[PDB]
């Protein structure tokens, strides 16, 4: 679980890097589809799932808007992310083993873009937070 | 594992430009902070209870450099990685009792530190080849476990 | 994987006494209840929204029997399991898009259903050999994934 | 997270099988040390870590007493298992990757001993509960 120290560290990191939310999402999703090709099938209804796609860029803005929502709802991620859990479990049927894949891609992207801010201390609290995000997104699965 | 010429070229280029003395200490210290239960194997390395502690310890630095150079044997003959780590796997299992899930944790820290060094040059294709290499080494380090 | 004669004898004895028509339907139905996101691959198998539903479906039963017989090729030549599932791995990846973590989930359900059938005869040594066999098959099913 | 349905299912299963708590613990720990030998090192200070050991039998009673405590504390496993999390993280330094191993061994043992009660419906709620137990035991690790 997230301590007061973890919550403050996640809020302070997002306060610094959130300006680049859209770019972080485009790059994280781009990486996920290329590096973990099992995930591409979930986006295959889009007209373009190739590198540089405007669909991947548009969806990356939404994904990091879900992360920004999770930072706002950090005191109660289950209730805050319930609708997104229902969407991924029931409407999309995304296998829940994939949440940790996108979380790793998000950490890699933040590391590439914000090497000074993404210290080991920022990383431990953000990783605990993304584990909590994955568990909240897993709420409606079983 | 099967390797494409492009993957071989990417891995070779990464290692040719790697500053081991920078990445190695950073990767191991990052693992000791993010997955702090890994500190119990290096409790004789000196003072460690905090992150400024861990980051600056010269023992941790020298050991992170040794770990990163432990990748060299694999990158120099990627078709034989499984048999290139047998003795290292035996050491970590039987002498050091390192739990095997920990190899993947350190692997991810190595990737995250290289990503911070390379910045936009750490493309998706670069990440894919590097993670495929580290996964092969992690599998080989777990090979002698029972 | 390396096999001892005792492991070979245990695996052979398990398969020789296996009632596939009992264990197969139970193992797959148990997976569909415990890891219900695995139901999305069999949405044409008929009615499934509930557990009495899943348990009694003859399509699920016939498919669980097919899965369990899919272990036969591996148990008949355990030294070649990696190459005995290539075509099955390709089918589950490219045609069926089954996510690879799911093979381990079904594997654990097969073990739990066999444990309920065997009772006290499911000793630790029996569990160890059977799980080592299933892990080899799970690795081979994930072999053709990218 | 555990729903009211999951909590009732776990309480009803433990109400039926708790009579054999001691035996379940001896068998689960026995299996863990034999099947996952990386775990034996943690018990090596005992005078006997071989099959049939009276030390494994005595500790198995304690382990299932921790599971019984978790059933009582099912509404708030973090607070209920905090002392046991501190013990495994700080005093024992058990790598947290091992909790899922013992949880699987507990499911196997219950299946061997209570095949009628351990239905798929009992199993989904108990597995979600043991995941919650592992996350509560992980509380003091980072
Ligand atoms: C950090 C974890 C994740 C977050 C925060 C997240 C967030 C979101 C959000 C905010 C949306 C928009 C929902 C709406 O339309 O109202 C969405 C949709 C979607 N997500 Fe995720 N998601 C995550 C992980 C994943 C993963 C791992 C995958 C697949 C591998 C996935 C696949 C999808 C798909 C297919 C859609 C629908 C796309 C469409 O509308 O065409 N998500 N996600
Ligand atoms: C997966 C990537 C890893 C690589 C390539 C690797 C490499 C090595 C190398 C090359 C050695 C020195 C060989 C020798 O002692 O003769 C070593 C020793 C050591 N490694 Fe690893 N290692 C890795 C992961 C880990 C992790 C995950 C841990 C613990 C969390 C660990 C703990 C140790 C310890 C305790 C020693 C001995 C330290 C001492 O001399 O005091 N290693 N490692
Ligand atoms: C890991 C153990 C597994 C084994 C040994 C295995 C075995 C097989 C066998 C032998 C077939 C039939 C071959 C054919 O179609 O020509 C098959 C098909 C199938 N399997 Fe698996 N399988 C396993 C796991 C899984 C899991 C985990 C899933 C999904 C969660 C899955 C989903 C399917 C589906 C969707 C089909 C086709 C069903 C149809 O015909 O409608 N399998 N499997
Ligand atoms: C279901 C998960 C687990 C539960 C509920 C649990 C419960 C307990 C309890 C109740 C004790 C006694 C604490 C005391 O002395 O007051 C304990 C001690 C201990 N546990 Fe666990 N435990 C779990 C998992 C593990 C795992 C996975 C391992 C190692 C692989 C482990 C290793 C130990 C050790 C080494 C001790 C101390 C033994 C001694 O006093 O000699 N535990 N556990």
């Amino acid at each position: 679980s997230l301590s007061d120290k973890d919550k403050a560290a996640v809020r302070a990191l997002w306060s610094k890097i959130g300006k680049s939310s859209d770019a972080i999402g485009n790059d994280a999703l781009s990486r996920m589809i290329v590096v973990y090709p099992q995930t591409k099938i979930y986006f295959s209804h889009w007209p373009d799932v190739t590198p540089g796609s405007p669909n991947i860029k548009a969806h990356g803005k939404k994904v990091m808007g879900g992360i920004a929502l999770a930072v706002s709802k950090i005191d109660d991620l289950k209730t805050g992310l319930m609708e997104l859990s229902e969407q991924h479990a029931y409407k999309l049927r995304v296998d829940p083993s994939n949440f940790k894949i996108l979380n790793h891609c998000i950490l890699v992207v933040i590391s590439t873009m914000f090497p000074k801010e993404f210290t080991p201390e920022a990383h431990v609290s953000l990783d605990k937070f993304l584990s909590g995000v994955a568990l909240a997104l897993a709420e409606r699965y079983r | 594992v099967e390797w494409t010429d492009k993957e071989r070229s990417i891995i070779s280029d990464i290692f040719s430009h790697m500053d081991y003395d920078d990445i190695g200490p950073k990767a191991l210290s990052r693992c000791l902070v993010v997955y702090p239960w890994t500190q119990r194997y290096f409790s004789g390395f000196g003072n460690l209870y905090n992150a400024e502690g861990i980051m600056s310890n010269a023992n941790v630095a020298a050991h992170g450099i040794k770990v990163l150079h432990g990748l060299d044997r694999g990158m120099k003959n990627m078709d034989n990685i499984a048999d290139a780590y047998t003795d290292l796997s035996t050491l970590h299992s039987e002498k050091l009792h390192v739990d095997p899930d920990n190899f993947k944790l350190l692997s991810d820290c190595i990737t995250i530190v290289l990503a911070a060094k390379m910045g936009h040059a750490f493309t998706a294709e670069t990440q894919g080849a590097f993670q495929k290499f580290l996964a092969a080494v992690v599998s080989a380090l777990g090979k002698q476990y029972h």
